[PDB]
């Protein structure tokens, strides 16, 4: 019941070639040439690209084609169009006659120089600490490919409860934005030292942190 | 002009129940195997179930067996998905997808199966616009907005940012403008976040120059018409 | 001279024997599969002929002006000794 393994993201210039993997096992992946690809366009409702592991329905591009070895599949797209721009999703037969799709790839072409994400951090507000309660805001903007993982830490060590990330999304200058956000009880926000927001893109991580300071 | 159009979205109560359906029409819909497929906010795709031609042999994902249940009229080309004991995680876009299938080939001569029908060819070839399914326990309410104070955005190049936090409200959506919407070069406003209260919180950004703070004034003007809710916030600089 | 012609098919099973296999249903170039018992290991339906020609062509002829006269196809295996065709 969990997910055939994608890569979160990955992306190329017009005309590049590029590779997407699909990690499963033996019941699924590796039991049966039935592995499905299909792409998600901003709005528009899924599409298959290909089937039965490397086979491609009547109207797709010969740009698209698919592989397979042992637990794993992949799809390889030769040649990058603008349109192929989206989400990508494997799809595997179980032995159980049930269908499982992979966590999907987000696929970047490229039409602009890349950009680091610019980050801010905001304390919570003088106003939301007096109606007891406390949040930290994590601005996330002006980054290029859209797509970004977050961490917080509370002084060195890292948190996982009270967080809510925000999907990527364009600005008006074509460039990504996201939000995070950490709750915390005003107690909690002057008991730490410090607090951090971490955002990695494309393998490289920036940093801020602010400090409950009057 | 295979399509498939699904309905019946709409807001439930985590526990409770409610049935969607999907309308198809240019194809022959008893001779195909039919989807459910998910995809949770942001999240990925997700097979829920999958029903044949005739109606007779059912599969429910095992991360949603016992609380949905497929179905199929084909004297009306309708599919129908069943839901019970809703859980909050359910939320999702509902997506009624086709089984493509047919004849097998051996040499020039099509094999059917049992009472002449399509074998499965494993992938789904129609897709529907989707529909929404919203499990919440949250009764309509008003947001609080407080003020994101200016901190320093571009280190160099003279650029602050302050903004808005929109939280806890029920439902969507909120509007947010500044200064009346006359402010607009730079301004961002985010999509929401869910909490685990059921209730909504997103923010508003806006990136200006640092030199502009002190004598230029800002406005966020967040609307929540489910409530009647009007609020404007004045964003200024804070001391320490 | 008269040759012989077995016509089978395919078959497979498991007193109440349970068996299955694929049959023209109106044409030709369509078969659909079937169940069928009566009162797990592969097996062969056989059902023989005998048109009388003179030599082993017009018999090859009129073998395959059978096969054409019913969905029949598929190899064709001949032993002279016994001067016996083999569809299936
Ligand atoms: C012709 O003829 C034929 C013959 O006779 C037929 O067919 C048939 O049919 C029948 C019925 O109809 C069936 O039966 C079944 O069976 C089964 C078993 O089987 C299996 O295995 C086997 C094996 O064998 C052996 O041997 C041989 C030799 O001899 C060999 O070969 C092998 O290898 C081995 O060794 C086999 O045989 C089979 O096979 C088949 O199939 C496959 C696939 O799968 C294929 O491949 C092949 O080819 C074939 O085809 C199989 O595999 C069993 O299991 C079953 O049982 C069940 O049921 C029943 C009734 O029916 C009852 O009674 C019982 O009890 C059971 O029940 C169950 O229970 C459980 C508990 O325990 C449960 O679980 C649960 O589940 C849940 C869920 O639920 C559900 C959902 O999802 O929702 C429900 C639904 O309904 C369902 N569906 C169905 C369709 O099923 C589902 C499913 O199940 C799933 O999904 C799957 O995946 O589910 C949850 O999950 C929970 O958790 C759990 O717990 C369940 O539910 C229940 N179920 C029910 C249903 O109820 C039965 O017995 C048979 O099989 C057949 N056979 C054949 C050969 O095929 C036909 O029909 C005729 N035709 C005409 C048309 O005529
Ligand atoms: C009457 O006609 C029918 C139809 O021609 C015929 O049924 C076939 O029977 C043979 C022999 O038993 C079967 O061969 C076995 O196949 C096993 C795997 O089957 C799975 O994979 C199949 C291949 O799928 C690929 O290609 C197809 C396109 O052809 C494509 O759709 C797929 O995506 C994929 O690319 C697949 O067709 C088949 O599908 C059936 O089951 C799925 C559910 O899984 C269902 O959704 C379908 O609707 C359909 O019912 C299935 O998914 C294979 O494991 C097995 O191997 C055994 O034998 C070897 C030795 O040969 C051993 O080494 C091994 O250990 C195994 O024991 C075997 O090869 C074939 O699958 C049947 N075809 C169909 C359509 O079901 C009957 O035999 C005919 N009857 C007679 C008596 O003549």
């Amino acid at each position: 019941q969990s997910a055939l393994t994608q890569p979160a993201s990955v992306s190329g210039s017009p005309g590049q070639t590029i590779t997407i993997s699909c990690q499963g096992t033996s019941s699924d992946v590796g039991g049966f040439d039935s592995v499905s690809w299909y792409q998600q366009s901003p709005g528009k409702a899924p599409k298959v690209m290909v089937f039965d592991v490397s086979h491609r329905p009547s109207g797709i591009s010969n740009r698209f084609s698919g592989s397979k070895s042992g637990n794993t599949a992949s799809l390889t797209i030769s040649g990058l169009h603008i349109e192929d721009e989206g989400d990508y999703f494997c799809s595997s037969l179980t032995d159980r006659s049930h269908r499982i799709f992979g966590g999907g790839t987000k696929v970047t072409v490229l039409g602009q120089p890349k950009a680091a994400p610019s980050v801010t951090l905001f304390p919570p507000s003088s106003e939301e600490l007096q109606a007891n309660k406390a949040t930290l805001v994590c601005l996330i903007s002006d980054f290029y490919p859209g797509a970004v993982t977050v961490a917080w830490k509370a002084d060195s060590s890292p948190v996982k409860a009270g967080v809510e990330t925000t999907t990527p999304s364009k600005q008006s200058n074509n460039k990504y934005a996201a939000s995070s956000y950490l709750s915390l009880t005003p107690e909690q926000w002057k008991s730490h030292k410090s607090y951090s927001c971490q955002v990695t893109h494309e393998g490289s991580t920036v940093e801020k942190t602010v400090a409950p300071t009057e | 002009q295979e399509q498939l159009v699904e309905s019946g979205g709409g807001v439930v109560q985590p526990g409770g129940s409610l049935r969607l359906s999907c309308l198809a029409s240019g194809f022959t819909f008893h001779k195909y195997g039919m989807h459910w497929v998910r995809q949770a906010p942001g999240k990925g795709l997700e097979w829920v179930a999958l029903i044949s031609d005739d109606g007779m042999r059912k599969y429910h994902s095992d991360s949603m067996w016992g609380r949905v249940t497929i179905s199929r009229d084909n004297s009306k080309n309708t599919l129908y998905l069943q839901f019970s004991s809703l859980k909050v995680e359910d939320t999702a876009m509902f997506f009624c997808a086709r089984e493509a299938g047919g004849p097998i080939w051996h040499d020039d001569v099509k094999y059917y199966d049992f009472n002449d029908g399509y074998y499965n060819y494993h992938y789904m070839d129609v897709w529907g616009k989707g529909t929404t399914v919203t499990v919440s326990s949250a009764s309509t309410k008003g947001p609080s907005v407080f003020p994101l104070a200016p901190s320093s955005k571009s280190t160099s190049g003279g650029t602050a940012a302050l903004g808005c936090l929109v939280k806890d409200y029920f439902p969507e959506p909120v509007t947010v403008s500044w200064n009346s919407g006359a402010l607009t070069s730079g301004v961002h406003t985010f999509p929401a976040v869910l909490q685990s209260s059921g209730l909504y919180s997103l923010s508003s950004v806006v990136t200006v120059p640092s030199s502009s703070l002190g004598t230029q004034t800002y406005i966020c003007n967040v609307n929540h018409k489910p409530s009647n809710t009007k609020v404007d916030k004045r964003v200024e600089p804070k001391s320490c | 001279t008269t040759f012989k012609l077995a016509a089978c098919v395919t078959l497979a099973c498991t007193r109440v024997k349970h068996c299955s296999f694929n049959i023209t249903t109106d044409v030709k170039d369509r078969k659909q599969k079937v169940n069928a018992t009566f009162y797990l290991y592969r097996l062969i339906s056989c059902q023989t002929t005998t048109t009388e020609a003179v030599d082993a062509a017009t018999a090859a002829k009129v073998f395959k002006q059978y096969a054409n006269d019913n969905g029949i196809d598929g190899e064709w295996t001949y032993d002279d000794a016994t001067k016996t065709f083999t569809v299936t």
